[PDB]
């Protein structure tokens, strides 16, 4: 701001227009436009006082497009976080929004006896983002229903710079898990090696039929004639609020770590990345032939619920 | 790599009892259909669908030699690995990305084809010094990747 | 997933190991430990050195429980049950070690069958290897 | 320079919005708001780094509403200027923006002889407007017709504050001279005492019939019949550029020295003042039925003219 | 005002044979008809159309008897006129908006009706001597103008 | 402007004046000298005193102007030609006096015909007196 001139018989009144940062969004009530007051005050008509807010752009990767392969080469998953048990086993994040991360209530537990409470885990947990960078976490929430939804989020505690490398995924406005679509999973698992794998890789999945699914992994479809029948040692979570998926073309599968990554689906429509999963059964290797997703529109409710406090 | 005087003889002599070209279109082969995932980097070759399909393939036998030819050429300089696949890094890298894990699953498949062609000639001992060797021409691959 | 084809193959081809089992499983055992020297800090209770016929034993039960495995292709948790919580619980080995394992079987099972080793059956066998390391891995928490 | 305050992972873009001291308006093509460029000049979207300008309100008195009466008590003319010979007789002037005044060519040569050079009249004047405030005259200018039109224009060294008590006329858009229209002239000249006023008066007088008038000081309106029959001792100037107004409800009327005066008329449907005339003929005193008055309207074009050099 | 000794014997001698209020109703009507745009200060007179309603006009009378009665008061004090009419010039410019021209008119309309009224005692001398006196209470109505 | 009602009033109110017409006008001329001393200011080569015969004399000429001007009514410039450009130009009398003359003749007309001046008729000869002063005033340059 250097001064402008002054004009004979004639004063000046002084105005500013917020803009955000590219990858953010101005969030205002509210025009981006504030003007000073005689007492000294930048005002605007409808917010008062109050300034804008810029907000980070969610689901809109600056580059887009696990026993098998895919390399993520240009970072095209900036979404993806991943976290460390004090036991030193890695797993899956998937950040959420600027301070949230979705996992599920399983990874949280990897340390400790299954009752622990949430307030000693939290300490104990690594999490990282893009780059090495790791983000410091604040707090951690399990989904109310243990048996049920396999589910946790992370509060961080303060907001990551978003950039090329760290940016949140989208939560869908709608239900995009229908059979035959192909959404993406990134992972920090292990791979064919059984070794957590050093680079971060993703594959590309079909969801699959519910129903031969739940026959595959039980009976089963009445419970009473429902058995463990599942190939590898252990049991799915599965009910009305998860889907699974299929292997890749290519025959590749999700393993150990991968849970909590996203069954990430990209909407042609929108030109931007949602999250219609998140990974729960990660066990399912080569061996198995689905692997288990809780769908995102079921912990909707309860996500923005859970922020709000 | 780290290799000592008598497994470097051992590594070095058995080299001299198998057929190169041969055994790098059979690992090549075997990586196509025993790691599926792997034939995606193979688009370009024509028929991939099964397997007498992949050994069958005439681009698949030749650039199995190729592989196994870059590799005899390891041997030659044990102890500048990482400058000898510098340039073949930077390929697999940043042109092709392939992951790191397929360099360590072919760098096997090979020791599984020696051992199936050399037989009792290839013990305990000499697989161990073979171990050593193809850990470090995956290590030297994987070297360009940040 | 192990089809019916592979099934076949990996039946056949341990059919045709018969009676070199026992010995095929403390070769592989051998080749892992020198190979792959960090596997032996599973067992420093064994002799490790060449010929221990504490090593010969171990190999006998780890092809037992393979020839076990073989004849319960269709169900696989079932067959490997009690050493699922012993290799996952009480031992606690990393599932890194369980793909060397079986690659060292695999480089026994060629250097004794090459002529029964075809990529088809290489396939099958890396398979079910692959299948048994799972259900040993699973509950690794 | 000011500074508005901060928004975090938000840059702000300068601006400002020109406006003019009262009794002034903004004169420039675009609106009056200028943004600061990368290039770090102050520019407007329309005009370009070009400023706005401040010109006067003009027709606007702060307060709005000679033989007879009508005191001027709360300065409703602040257009009005009081001019003086160097041998001390006083006329009429009639600011018309805020560096011209408007005068009869008569007024002007009043010390001086019938061919006398504007160069040589124009430091003998003395002008005054508002109170006594005196304003510099630089030059001053006859119109072409000498004959016909009684106009001469004054324009002062410089500009003039313009406030409550000085502030320009405005020049008519239209013609407001009908029979009947009731103006407003305001006057420094002779009263019913036969003395130069000691205070400004106005009077309301009707503007009358032009054929009326004619045959009143003329014959008339066949040329070669024409007399001179005014009945005071000399004969108006009366043409196609010409009106005039008659007496007022009270029998007031316009003298000696109020030549040069604005017959004003208040436009209803701007609320603003024009002049619609210049008083020409002032010799009407109560004797003669009619002053008269050269119309604006066929001045305008000369005036624009004029002051664009 | 300046008056000399012999003019103030004259003016006081000659107010002492006048009818003041007589002389103040038509004063006041005299300068209403014959100059009519003082009519304008008494739109609240009533009827001032022609000019025997003017005369005839019982507020005239009475309004006029007020002025001319100032006048007396006038005469009781010479040597300060500003002050005693300061009230009214408050009044006449401030509240009133009257031009002094009308203040001078009224006087000269007074001095003729005590021509008219008086007749040979009015003479030249005694007039100059009026004149000198209306003079001076115009001058001091118009006092408080600025 | 002299209505015809006036003008009656104006030939009425002088015809009545008569043979005293030379003597008022040289009252008003002594009224004026007396009463706006500043007016003795266009005579100096007069004698002003009082009596002076030299004023009594202008005192006809001004009278006569103005019967000329009553017999005159509906053209003033023409009857008061000459002198126009008597006062307007040679003797260059500002235009303030002229309401003091007419003043003074006022006050004599009122002073000598106290009942024949009735405010209609003053106000006729009042309107008559500043019409002459226009005509007499109107090349004041
Ligand atoms: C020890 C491991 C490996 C060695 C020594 C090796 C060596 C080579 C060499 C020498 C070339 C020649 C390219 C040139 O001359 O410009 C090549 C090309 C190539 N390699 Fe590798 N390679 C290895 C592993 C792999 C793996 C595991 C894959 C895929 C799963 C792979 C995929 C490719 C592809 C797609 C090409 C391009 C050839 C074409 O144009 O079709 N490589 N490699
Ligand atoms: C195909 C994969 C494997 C199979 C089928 C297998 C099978 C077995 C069997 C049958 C036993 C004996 C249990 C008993 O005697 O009750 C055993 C024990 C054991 N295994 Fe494995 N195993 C496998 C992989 C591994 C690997 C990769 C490691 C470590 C690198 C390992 C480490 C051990 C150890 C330390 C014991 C205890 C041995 C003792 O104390 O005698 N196993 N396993
Ligand atoms: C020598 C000259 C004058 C004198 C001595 C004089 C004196 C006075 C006085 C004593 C009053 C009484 C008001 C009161 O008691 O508050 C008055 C009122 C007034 N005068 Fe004058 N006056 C003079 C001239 C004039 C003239 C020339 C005009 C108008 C042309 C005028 C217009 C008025 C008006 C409108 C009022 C208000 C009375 C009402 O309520 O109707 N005066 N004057
Ligand atoms: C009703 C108004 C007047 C009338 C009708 C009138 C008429 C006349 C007449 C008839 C003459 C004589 C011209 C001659 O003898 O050729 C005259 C001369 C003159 N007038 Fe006036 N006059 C008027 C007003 C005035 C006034 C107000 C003044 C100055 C206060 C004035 C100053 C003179 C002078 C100085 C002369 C020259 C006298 C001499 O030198 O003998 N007049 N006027
Ligand atoms: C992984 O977890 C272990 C314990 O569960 C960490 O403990 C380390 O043990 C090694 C020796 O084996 C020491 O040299 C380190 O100083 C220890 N570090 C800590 C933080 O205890 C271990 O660090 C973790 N990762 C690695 C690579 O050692
Ligand atoms: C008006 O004009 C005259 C000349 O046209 C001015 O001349 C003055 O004359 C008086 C005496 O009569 C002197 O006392 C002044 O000094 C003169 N002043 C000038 C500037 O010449 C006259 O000033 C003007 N107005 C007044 C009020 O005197
Ligand atoms: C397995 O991978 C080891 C390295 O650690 C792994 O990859 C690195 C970059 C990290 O992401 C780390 O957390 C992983 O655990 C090797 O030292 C080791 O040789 C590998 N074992 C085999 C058989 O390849
Ligand atoms: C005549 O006017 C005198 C005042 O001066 C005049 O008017 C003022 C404002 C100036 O313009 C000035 O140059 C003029 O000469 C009064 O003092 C005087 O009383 C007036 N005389 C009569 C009869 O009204
Ligand atoms: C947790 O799981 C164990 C068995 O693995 C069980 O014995 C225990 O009761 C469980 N505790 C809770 C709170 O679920
Ligand atoms: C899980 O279900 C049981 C049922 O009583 C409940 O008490 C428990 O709070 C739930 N979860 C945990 C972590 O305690
Ligand atoms: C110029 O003045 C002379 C006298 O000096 C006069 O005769 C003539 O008519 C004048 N012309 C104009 C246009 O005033
Ligand atoms: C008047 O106009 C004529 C041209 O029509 C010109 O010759 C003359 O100089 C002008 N006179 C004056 C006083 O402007």
């Amino acid at each position: 701001c250097p001064k402008p001139p002054e004009i004979p018989k004639g004063y000046v009144e002084h105005m500013v227009r917020y803009h955000c940062q590219t990858y953010y969004k101005l969030r205002t009530a509210g025009d981006g436009v504030y003007t000073l007051d005689s007492n000294k005050q930048w005002t605007n008509k409808v917010t008062g006082e109050k300034l804008p807010e810029c907000e980070a752009v969610c689901g809109k990767p600056k580059n887009p497009v696990i026993m098998g392969g895919s390399l993520d080469a240009k970072g095209s998953f900036p979404w993806q976080a991943k976290m460390i048990s004090h036991h030193n086993l890695t797993s899956g994040a998937t950040l959420i929004n600027e301070q949230w991360l979705l996992t599920t209530a399983k990874n949280l537990r990897l340390g400790h006896k299954n009752d622990t409470k949430a307030k000693d885990i939290a300490p104990t947990l690594r999490l990282y983002v893009g780059k090495k960078q790791e983000v410091e976490i604040e707090k951690v929430i399990f989904h109310p229903d243990n048996s049920t939804v396999d589910i946790g989020l992370i509060k961080l505690k303060q907001k990551v710079p978003v950039n090329e490398r760290v940016m949140p995924i989208c939560l869908p406005s709608k239900d995009y898990v229908n059979v035959g679509l192909v959404g993406y999973v990134s992972g920090w698992g292990r791979n064919a090696n059984l070794n957590f794998t050093e680079h971060l890789k993703y594959v590309m999945l079909p969801v699959a039929d519910q129903e031969k699914c739940v026959q595959y992994y039980e009976g089963s479809t009445v419970p009473e004639k429902k058995t463990p029948k599942s190939p590898v040692g252990v049991q799915p979570i599965l009910n009305e609020h998860t889907f699974c998926a299929g292997l890749s073309k290519y025959q590749e599968d999700t393993c150990y770590g991968d849970a909590g990554s996203a069954f990430a689906v990209h909407d042609k429509d929108d030109d931007t990345w949602y999250a219609a999963g998140i990974l729960s059964f990660d066990k399912s290797c080569r061996t198995a032939e689905y692997g288990v997703y809780v769908r995102v529109t079921s912990i909707l409710d309860w996500i923005q619920t859970t922020i709000a406090d | 790599v780290h290799l000592s005087a008598e497994e470097k003889e051992a590594v070095l002599g058995l080299w001299g009892k198998v057929n190169v070209d041969e055994v790098g279109g059979e690992a090549l082969g075997r990586l196509l259909v025993v790691y599926p995932w792997t034939q995606r980097f193979f688009e370009s070759f024509g028929d991939l669908s099964n397997a007498d399909a992949v050994m069958g393939n005439p681009k698949v036998k030749a650039h199995g030699k190729k592989v196994l030819q870059s590799f005899s050429d390891g041997l030659k300089h044990l102890d500048n690995l990482k400058g000898t696949f510098a340039k073949l890094s930077e390929l697999h890298c940043d042109q092709l990305h392939v992951d790191p894990e397929n360099f360590r699953l072919l760098g096997n498949v090979i020791v599984v084809v020696l051992a199936r062609r050399l037989g009792h000639d290839f013990n305990p001992n000499v697989q161990a010094a073979f171990q050593k060797v193809v850990a470090g021409v995956a290590n030297a691959l994987a070297h360009k990747y940040h | 997933v192990l089809s019916a084809a592979d099934k076949a193959n990996v039946k056949a081809a341990w059919g045709k190991v018969g009676g070199q089992a026992g010995a095929h499983g403390a070769e592989a055992l051998e080749r892992m430990f020198l190979g792959f020297p960090t596997t032996k800090t599973y067992f420093p209770h064994f002799n490790l050195s060449h010929g221990s016929d504490q090593v010969k034993a171990h190999g006998q039960k780890v092809a037992d429980a393979l020839t076990k495995a073989v004849g319960h292709l269709d169900d696989l948790p079932g067959a490997l049950s009690a050493l699922s919580d012993l290799h996952a619980h009480k031992l606690r080995v990393d599932p890194v070690n369980f793909k060397l394992l079986s690659h060292c079987l695999l480089v026994t099972l060629a250097a004794h069958h090459p002529d029964d080793f075809n990529p088809s059956v290489h396939a099958s066998l890396d398979k079910f290897l692959a299948n048994v390391s799972t259900v040993l891995t699973s509950k690794y928490r």
